[PDB]
């Protein structure tokens, strides 16, 4: 559940 | 024009492995309290700080980061009852929001904003609704360890129970089809399986399981489609094997309140099982057993001695994993030359009916149950920032529709390419890589080269999509490789096992040798490839430089397990002995020593025929408080590759610079964006200054 893909 | 601080030698330290003596001279930071050990984590702060600002790119790569990662997320949805939930972020967020709405299409409703919470320093990792769609159960962090509290909301309007549940971790709230509560399993104030009723305090809750007798043993649960099992599964290590322990739940004469008499259908550590579907007793299992590309068997539990195949395994493709889905289909995920393949089937005859490959990339989060008749899932890759597929299998089954999309701004995938190549390694392994770059570049050794890597726990590194990537690649004229090196799973258990224990230098040699070849073929060259990785991956990255100085002009490892002599006596780094092996035992420490990223740290330049070649430019990232790679890991290399390369002598031929990034008041987990990409910025301004690039 990453906030973002960096 | 550099200047490393001092840091203090203890030469007493000295121990003695099978007769072999290992120095230890900075034993000490592994006190992470004392304020010699703090004192040291502010030089290196300050050193690095100092070397970052003469790395005049990092602004230009942060705003790019920000402004390809600003774009709606709409996570895949599932559902409970006749509600469906997912996760949102509008862009920036620092967390993901979850959210829940009637309609797919309907007004959404925020259930839980973790932003509120902290600045959103921690998002959820424990999420679960109960089957008639009233009760979420959630975790949260109340600091920066790794304990969980699980409060429960009620969804119609968003008021807490007064149900507070301490002393988890990693468990999930597994909802009984009654509603009245959930399975989930805590440790006590030796992991232990609870039930918890709805409205009682956590002292009341039902013990399942325990072992005194083996505190290592760790748990998973499940309760099946139907609601009448109660699945158990017991692990030891980070092994892909397990039990199967199954309670029926139909047959308790006082439902849980009775309390425990499990069926152990499978009581041993020799392969893995994980349940897919079952028919009463009649159960269908993905299983390694016999098949380290797996496959799904079936069994019935009232005569479990006999196990029949339901699809076998294939000679070629890891069946990565399998769903059950429509009431009497199976969806499975074949993993094939490191590409998803999606094969559809009859769950009774296991029968091939449709058969879908996916182009390079991942798909992943299949999260529909037997019942529902609509499967979604997501799919992205290294150009393909992310779709939600649906497969609506009742009424148009062969086709995938489009769901949503995210949209990249001001990024046209169509000028950038992405390869699959094959390469050969030391010992003629062919080994996979994923290469992307713009369209139609020469191959003449001019263009810098970022190679990211893992090789070891089963686990399979896929190409994804990364933002910052987009920028290595477009603003930075990059050339960007994934290595599929042994260690990983992408072709089974025989591909974990060529790459670990007394195998583990084969990882290495096959990521070596994936530079080698994009060397050799004309990508990038000696000196102008950057490598990075992260724990695992960070040993990738540590023991490389070590080995192989000379091919690399930068090196980024995230915190990584860099003492593999002690790593084991840390928090919870003896799990790892199953890949790694231990240094309590004369034969796996002869593997061990000569890897151990700070016992194998050598001026390259004292070697005969090889007096020009130095350590790459090195940045090695921790967190001050990390539990589960303890920074003493990177610190103990720093300080180690800075004695060793620099201040142990006058004037040092090492002039690339060797430094810490390290995050304070972080933990390992749950990473808001904005930190994350403050950290991303860093490491690729450095390597941009490392590798002489120019921004575009
Ligand atoms: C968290 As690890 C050391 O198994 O990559
Ligand atoms: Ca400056
Ligand atoms: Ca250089």
């Amino acid at each position: 559940n990453a906030s973002a893909p960096v | 024009p550099l200047h490393y601080p001092p840091v203090r030698r203890d030469e007493t330290v000295v121990d003695d492995y099978f007769g072999v003596k290992v120095a230890d001279p900075y034993r000490w930071l592994e006190d992470p309290n004392s304020e010699e050990t703090k004192e040291f984590v502010d030089n290196q702060e300050k050193l690095a700080n100092s070397v970052l600002e003469e790395c005049e790119l990092i602004d230009k790569f942060k705003q790019k980061i920000i402004d390809f990662v600003n774009f709606p997320r709409c996570g895949v949805p599932f559902r409970r009852a006749n509600k469906y939930f997912h996760f949102y972020n509008s862009g920036l967020q620092a967390q993901n929001v979850f959210q829940m709405q009637d309609d797919l299409d309907g007004k959404p409703e925020v259930l839980y904003d973790p932003n509120l919470r902290e600045g959103g320093r921690s998002g959820l990792s424990l999420y679960s609704v109960s089957e008639d769609a009233k009760y979420f159960a959630f975790g949260i962090h109340s600091g920066l360890t790794e304990w969980v509290t699980i409060k429960i909301l009620k969804t119609e309007d968003r008021s807490y129970l007064p149900d507070t549940l301490e002393w988890v971790k990693f468990s999930p709230a597994i909802w009984t089809h009654d509603n009245k509560g959930f399975f989930y399993c805590p440790y006590p104030p030796n992991q232990e399986a609870r039930y918890h009723f709805l409205g009682t305090d956590q002292s009341e809750d039902i013990l399942l399981w325990r072992d005194l007798e083996n505190p290592a043993h760790h748990l998973k649960c499940q309760i099946t489609d139907d609601g009448k099992y109660f699945l158990l599964y017991i692990l030891d290590g980070c092994d892909d094997a397990n039990k199967v322990y199954c309670l029926d739940l139909t047959k308790l004469p006082n439902g849980l309140e009775s309390f425990a008499p499990f069926m152990k259908l499978i009581d041993s550590f020799d392969a893995s099982y994980t349940a897919i579907a079952n028919d009463g007793s009649v159960f269908t299992f993905q299983t390694n057993k016999d098949a380290p590309r797996k496959k799904l068997v079936r069994v019935d539990l009232n005569n479990p001695s006999v196990w029949t195949d339901l699809v076998p395994e294939s000679k070629k493709d890891l069946l990565e994993s399998a769903h059950a889905v429509n009431e009497n289909q199976l969806i499975l995920r074949y993993l094939s030359d490191v590409k998803h393949v999606l094969e559809i089937r009859d769950l009774e005859s296991g029968a091939l009916q449709h058969r879908l490959p996916i182009d390079i990339g991942s798909v992943d989060g299949i999260t529909a149950r037997r019942r529902d008749s609509v499967v979604f899932f997501k799919f992205t890759s290294i150009l393909t920032p992310g779709i939600v597929y649906q497969c609506d299998l009742k009424n148009d089954p062969t086709q995938l529709k489009i769901f949503r999309e995210s949209v990249v701004p001001d990024f046209d995938r169509s000028e950038f390419e992405v390869k699959q190549v094959f390469v050969p390694s030391k010992d003629g392994t062919k080994i996979p890589i994923f290469i992307a770059a713009r369209k139609g570049i020469s191959l003449d050794g001019s263009h810098p080269c970022e190679m990211h890597g893992y090789g070891g726990f089963g686990i399979n590194m896929m190409p994804t999509f990364s933002a910052s990537r987009i920028v290595f690649l477009k603003h930075l004229g990059g050339v960007f490789c994934l290595a599929n090196i042994r260690g990983g799973g992408e072709y089974g258990e025989e591909w974990h096992k060529a790459g670990f224990r007394d195998k583990k230098q084969n990882v290495f040699d096959d990521f070596i040798s994936a530079a080698e070849y994009l060397i050799s073929s004309g990508y990038t060259k000696a000196r102008r490839v950057a490598i990075e990785g992260g724990s695992n991956g960070g040993l990738l990255v540590a023991a490389c430089i070590n080995q192989r100085p000379d091919l690399f002009g930068c090196a980024e490892a995230n915190c990584g397990v860099m003492d593999m002599l002690r790593f084991h006596k840390f928090t919870l780094g003896y799990l790892w002995t199953g890949d790694y092996g231990c240094s309590d035992k004369e034969e796996e420490f002869k593997w061990l020593i000569k890897y151990s990223p700070i016992h194998n740290v050598r001026r390259p330049w004292e070697q005969p025929g090889n007096e020009e070649t130095q350590y790459p430019a090195t940045m090695i990232l921790t967190a001050d408080h990390d539990d589960r790679v303890v920074p003493l890991h990177s610190f103990k290399l720093l300080a180690t590759m800075q004695h060793v390369l620099c201040t142990s002598l006058e004037d040092s031929p090492q002039k690339n610079p060797i430094i810490a990034r390290i995050q304070r008041k972080a933990a390992a987990y749950g990473r808001a964006t904005m930190t994350q990409i403050a950290e991303v910025a860093d490491r690729y301004g450095f390597m941009a200054k490392a590798l002489e690039a120019p921004w575009i």
